[PDB]
């Protein structure tokens, strides 16, 4: 039921710069202006 | 060792850096 | 009457492996004589039929049976016993436990603002000083128990 | 054996490019699987043409998608926290000599 859509296309993907993105709180830990590394 | 010069960040943020007794030929502009 | 719809296998040619299951039908064959899918001596049908009627001494009526098998592979966790609780008490050194967190100390009434994911607050050199009551989702503070 | 999900929604005016500011990242999901990743794949919606009686490529039609990705490594970085429980901004050490 499945279709062939891939069409080939020559074009190489981009590169961009992720300049400060991507952070998370890695615990459920609460904190108050405590620097933590 | 490795050590880091800094005339502060209230200033810049340029940075020396020394490596300590070691011979500036085998570290890895001013050398 | 007789309810002839609940069977048994009573023919098989080998000890089932534990937790294994067998629904095929095949002409059981006793003798050494071929069976070519056809009943008679020495070729046996192997499901026989419990007939159940309501006249018959215990020991003879059904029972059903359910059987609860734990097991443990090797994952994170899963289902388990159910958890209870009591009534937080407040401004008395107390001996605490917050789903996980185990302590000792004054319980008091807060008035910060975690974030509405985070469960306990620590301070600078790291010791639990705050946390949420996980019903009544509430920040109270943990004060130790005078000492000197 | 978890499978973790964090997300964050910002927004933004008219950048090429993914911003210059900072977003932390609040969990979703901790999903209890056991379950071994190594590939993966992005679901992608289209809509029916009802122009042609075919299910084949020129069936179906679609708007314009693109999307960043980075992959993660184990690095060290120091977190500044706020007095509400927030992270404002941070550093990653083993950056430079600075840093
Ligand atoms: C879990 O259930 C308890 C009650 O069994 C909820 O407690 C209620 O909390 C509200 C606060 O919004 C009070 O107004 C009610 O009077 C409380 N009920 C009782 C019986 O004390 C509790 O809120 C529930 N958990 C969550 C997350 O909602
Ligand atoms: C998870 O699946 C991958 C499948 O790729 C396992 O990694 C190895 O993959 C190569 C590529 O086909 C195979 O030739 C190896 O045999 C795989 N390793 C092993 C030990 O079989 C990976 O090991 C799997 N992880 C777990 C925990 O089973
Ligand atoms: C396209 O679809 C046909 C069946 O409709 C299939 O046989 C063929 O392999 C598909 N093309 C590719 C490149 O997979
Ligand atoms: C530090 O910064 C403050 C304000 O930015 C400035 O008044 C002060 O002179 C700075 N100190 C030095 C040593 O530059
Ligand atoms: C570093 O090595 C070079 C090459 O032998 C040598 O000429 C130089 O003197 C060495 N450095 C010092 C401080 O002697
Ligand atoms: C969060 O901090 C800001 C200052 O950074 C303050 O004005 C505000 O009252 C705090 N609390 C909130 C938004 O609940």
């Amino acid at each position: 039921q499945c279709v062939n859509l891939t069409t080939r296309t020559q074009l190489p993907p981009a590169y961009t710069n992720s300049f400060t993105r991507g952070v998370y709180y890695p615990d459920k830990v609460f904190r108050s202006s405590v620097l933590h590394s | 060792g490795v050590s880091v010069i800094t005339p502060g960040t209230n200033t810049s943020n340029q940075v020396a850096v020394l490596y300590q007794d070691v011979n500036c030929t085998e570290v890895p502009s001013n050398v | 009457g007789g309810n002839y719809n609940y069977l048994y296998r009573l023919f098989r040619k080998s000890n089932l492996k534990p937790f294994e299951r067998d629904i095929s039908t095949e002409i059981y064959q006793a003798g050494s004589t071929p069976c070519n899918g056809v009943e008679g001596f020495n070729c046996y049908f192997p499901l026989q039929s419990y007939g159940f009627q309501p006249t018959n001494g215990v020991g003879y009526q059904p029972y059903r049976v359910v059987v609860l098998s734990f097991e443990l592979l090797h994952a994170p966790a899963t289902v388990c016993g159910p958890k209870k609780s009591t009534n937080l008490v407040k401004n008395k050194c107390v001996n605490f436990n917050f789903n996980g967190l185990t302590g000792t100390g004054v319980l008091t009434e807060s008035n910060k603002k975690f974030l509405p994911f985070q469960q306990f607050g620590r301070d600078i050199a790291d010791t639990t000083d705050a946390v949420r009551d996980p019903q009544t989702l509430e920040i109270l503070d943990i004060t130790p128990c005078s000492f000197g | 054996g978890y499978f973790k999900i964090y997300s964050k929604h910002t927004p933004i005016n008219l950048v090429r490019d993914l911003p210059q500011g900072f977003s932390a990242l609040e969990p979703l999901v901790d999903l209890p699987i056991g379950i071994n990743i190594t590939r993966f794949q992005t679901l992608l919606a289209l809509h029916r043409s009802y122009l042609t009686p075919g299910d084949s490529s020129s069936g179906w039609t679609a708007g314009a998608a693109a999307y960043y990705v980075g992959y993660l490594q184990p690095r060290t970085f120091l977190l500044k926290y706020n007095e509400n429980g927030t992270i404002t901004d941070a550093v990653d050490c083993a950056l430079d000599p600075l840093s």
